[PDB]
């Protein structure tokens, strides 16, 4: 089982004026379910199992 | 040289000190991968 | 049933025979984490954070959920056939 | 309230003492979402949801 959850994230430099209006967007995209088309798009192929 | 880390990147308390990292992509962790062993067990036929 | 992830994981493995499953085995549909709602513009904000953070390198919370968020059962005779699948072989004479 | 709704812009709830200024920290169950994060600063999540 998993021992160390921490998750992915964009990055930039402090006091960059884009640490308010990027994060919200990503926020906004979870609720419309673009999360879920990209994620089952390439991750979720499957094959054999 | 350039401003986003567009990239697959774990945030931890180092990192966080020196630059922010607004919100998760999604949620994963760490785990073990072992190569399966035996696919077919057992190999002894039969007249054993 | 439709509700919170993680108080409803709770509850499912959690009663009798663990009977009570969810659908496709515990699959989420708009992950969003918890938080601390901080005052507008207030300063605790980054140095908060950071604690918070360094909790996580250091296995807290990891075995801090097992002293409260632990299951009971495992999410996996009978001498009787009742037709069962014996039809196809009467399929076979059909 | 219960873990804060908006009716006629007005926030209840955990989410309606610190927006009214009477709480300045709300703690417990909550969620994060581009509307309550509009109002508040929400910390870093450490509970999958
Ligand atoms: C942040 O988003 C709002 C939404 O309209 C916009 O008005 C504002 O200019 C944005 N700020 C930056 C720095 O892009």
């Amino acid at each position: 089982e998993l021992f160390f959850r921490s998750g992915f994230g964009i990055g930039m430099r402090k006091d960059s004026p884009w640490k308010q209006n990027v994060s919200l967007s990503i926020l906004k995209s979870h609720e419309n379910g673009f999360m879920e088309d990209l994620d089952k798009t390439w991750v979720r192929y499957q094959e054999c199992d | 040289q350039a401003d986003m880390i567009v990239a697959p990147l774990t945030i931890n308390n180092e990192r966080a000190q020196y630059i922010e990292f607004s919100k998760p992509f999604k949620y994963q962790g760490l785990t073990i991968l072992v190569k399966k062993e035996i696919p077919r067990s057992t190999l002894d036929s039969f007249m054993q | 049933f439709i509700y919170d992830a993680a108080v409803l994981n709770y509850m499912a493995g959690r009663d009798e025979g663990c009977k009570l499953v969810t659908i496709g085995s515990g699959k989420v549909f708009a992950s969003t984490g918890y938080g601390i709602a901080i005052q507008k513009d207030s300063g605790w904000k980054r140095q908060v954070d950071l604690a918070i953070l360094q909790l996580f390198g250091d296995g807290e919370m990891e075995e801090l959920e097992a002293l409260w968020l632990t299951g009971i059962c495992h999410n996996e005779m009978s001498s009787q056939l009742d037709i069962d699948n014996m039809a196809g072989v009467f399929y076979m004479l059909g | 309230g219960k873990h804060g709704k908006k009716i006629n812009g007005t926030w209840n709830g955990m989410i309606g003492e610190v927006v009214m200024k009477r709480a300045y920290m709300a703690v417990g169950s909550l969620t994060i979402n581009e509307e309550r994060s509009e109002v508040v600063d929400f910390s870093v999540p450490f509970i999958e949801t």
